[PDB]
């Protein structure tokens, strides 16, 4: 509702918001956002049409991003600087208030987590891969569960124990056969899934 | 003017170049070596009219010798500096010896020195990409020349310039291009040490004050099998030491000591030195424990070689 240069001056300092752990971040269709960018001439180089109404973004629409419209589950292979564009918390609330959203939609929150095999770094966790899970007794049966990178193997172990009718008293071993031919065996029950470096959609079996 | 002196001084010049004129005549079909001696001589006198002439004379019989185009084209760029002339010679070098990237890269710098329009510089680069080169390294060199050019168009003072986005778009475009087209034709990556990613990381961390992007890039460099190199980690460390914090240096160095395969001792001394100058006593002790452990295993493996 305020002026175009009010809006532009307000979201200007969104840039400095470094990605931080336990950080809440969201998804916006780049197509909508680029239109808004043009609308307030956020990019200094492009401000010709200014706040002229033809350029008006309207209510936020991210329908294109979802795979199933009803379930609101997102599409695969979505990239950062082309198909969407990330956004801080307060930047949502402001941009929520000003434009609203298409009915039947809910904000696509996600949070950054620390990942990177060698050099550690911050990136918004998305497209986590339903890791394949299995049991020693049934080689055919495979479950595919989602695991955050911040999630520790212990959390992973706990979730494995819950779905294969196994209680606490008996011990357990976990192993990873990833691009190695040989069967390794997982040792640490404290670290994350990242410092272990497990690959997406792969049979971690107990 | 008093002719006869103009006639006499012109005769002294004729006598001076005469031994060279005869050696060129008695020699072989390209007499390229004889041309080089003639060119060297003409460069000592430093007369612009004669240097163009002698070069042009040599290029008549040796138009396929890239080293000759380079010396000629470089000369115009260092001495004469005439737009219409220097650009004409670069363009002529590419058409005669397209397989050499230097002729192309020097063409793009020279176009830049003479304030050629961005659109015209850009379309030339695209032609370079369709030119036929022999090494994978050649393709990274052309890309690097173009990326530097794009960088010099950016005003880094400003947080968000378009030219900066053009630079960043080119970078994305360059790495994907190196991975698919150069790997496809050569069946080896064209950038083993990820020098393009390195440059992008340096730019992104020093000039645009973007350390997170710098880190993901360095992680990717290490992922590509560069983690075993001591000097490679030190490049990352040195980048972090300047625009990152101490906390990130310590973890990296902790990572470096563990992964380094060529000179682990070098990174250990560097880790210990940092803690000595900046770390707490506990930070230091941990460093000594980890270095002792890594170093114990390395000397052990050396021992295994011998036993085995």
């Amino acid at each position: 509702r305020p002026d175009a240069e009010t809006q532009k001056s307000e979201l200007g300092p969104l840039m400095r918001t470094t990605l931080q752990r336990g950080a809440q971040w969201y998804l916006i269709d780049s197509r909508w956002f680029k239109q808004w960018k043009k609308y307030v001439g956020f990019d200094s180089w492009d401000m010709y049409n200014v706040g002229e109404h033809n350029l008006f973004p309207g209510p936020i629409d991210n329908s294109g991003l979802f795979s199933d419209p009803e379930s609101q589950t997102l599409k695969e292979h979505l990239i950062d600087e082309l198909d969407y564009v990330l956004v801080p918390t307060e930047a949502w609330n402001k941009l929520l208030n000003w434009y609203g959203c298409v009915e039947g939609q809910q904000p696509i929150v996600r949070k950054v987590v620390e990942h990177g095999l060698f050099v550690k770094h911050c990136k918004v966790e998305v497209y986590l891969l339903e890791l394949k899970l299995c049991e020693n007794s049934d080689p055919t049966n495979v479950l595919s569960c989602h695991f955050s990178k911040a999630d520790t193997i212990a959390t992973i172990e706990k979730e494995m124990r819950k779905l294969f009718n196994i209680p606490a008293e008996r011990e357990t071993r976990l192993w990873n056969k990833y691009m190695s031919n040989t069967y390794e065996q997982l040792s640490k029950l404290d670290n994350t899934v990242q410092d272990a470096g497990l690959y997406q959609g792969q049979v971690l079996v107990i | 003017e008093s002719v006869i002196q103009n006639y006499n001084k012109a005769l002294q010049q004729l006598e001076k170049y005469k031994p060279y004129e005869e050696a060129l005549l008695q020699a072989e079909a390209p007499r390229l070596a004889e041309y080089q001696a003639y060119i060297d001589f003409e460069m000592k006198i430093g007369d612009p009219a004669r240097i163009q002439l002698i070069f042009e004379r040599a290029l008549v019989e040796n138009c396929l010798v890239p080293d000759l185009w380079i010396r000629y084209s470089q000369y115009l760029d260092r001495q004469l500096k005439v737009k219409d002339l220097v650009l004409s010679v670069h363009n002529r070098a590419i058409r005669n010896c397209p397989w050499t990237v230097a002729l192309w890269s020097r063409y793009l710098l020279a176009m830049e020195r003479h304030g050629v329009d961005h659109q015209v510089i850009s379309v030339t680069f695209e032609k370079a990409l369709n030119a036929g080169f022999i090494q994978a390294t050649d393709y990274v060199e052309i890309w690097q020349a173009y990326l530097d050019y794009l960088r010099r168009r950016v005003d880094f003072k400003q947080d968000s310039s378009k030219e900066l986005e053009e630079l960043r778009a080119a970078f994305t475009r360059a790495l994907e291009y190196l991975k698919q087209e150069v790997e496809e034709r050569f069946n080896e990556s064209g950038d083993p040490s990820c020098v393009i990613m390195q440059n992008w990381a340096r730019i992104e961390a020093r000039l645009c004050n973007n350390m997170q992007k710098a880190r993901e890039l360095w992680d990717s460099i290490m992922t590509r099998g560069n983690a075993k190199y001591a000097n490679m980690w030190l490049e990352y460390y040195n980048l972090e030491r300047a625009h990152g914090d101490t906390q990130h240096c310590r973890k990296a160095l902790h990572r470096a000591v563990q992964c380094t395969s060529d000179y682990p001792e070098h990174v250990c001394e560097v880790l210990l030195t940092m803690e000595r100058t900046e770390g707490s006593l506990e930070d230091w002790d941990i460093a000594v424990q980890k270095t002792e452990t890594r170093l114990a295993r390395v000397n052990e493996q050396r021992m295994k070689a011998a036993e085995k």
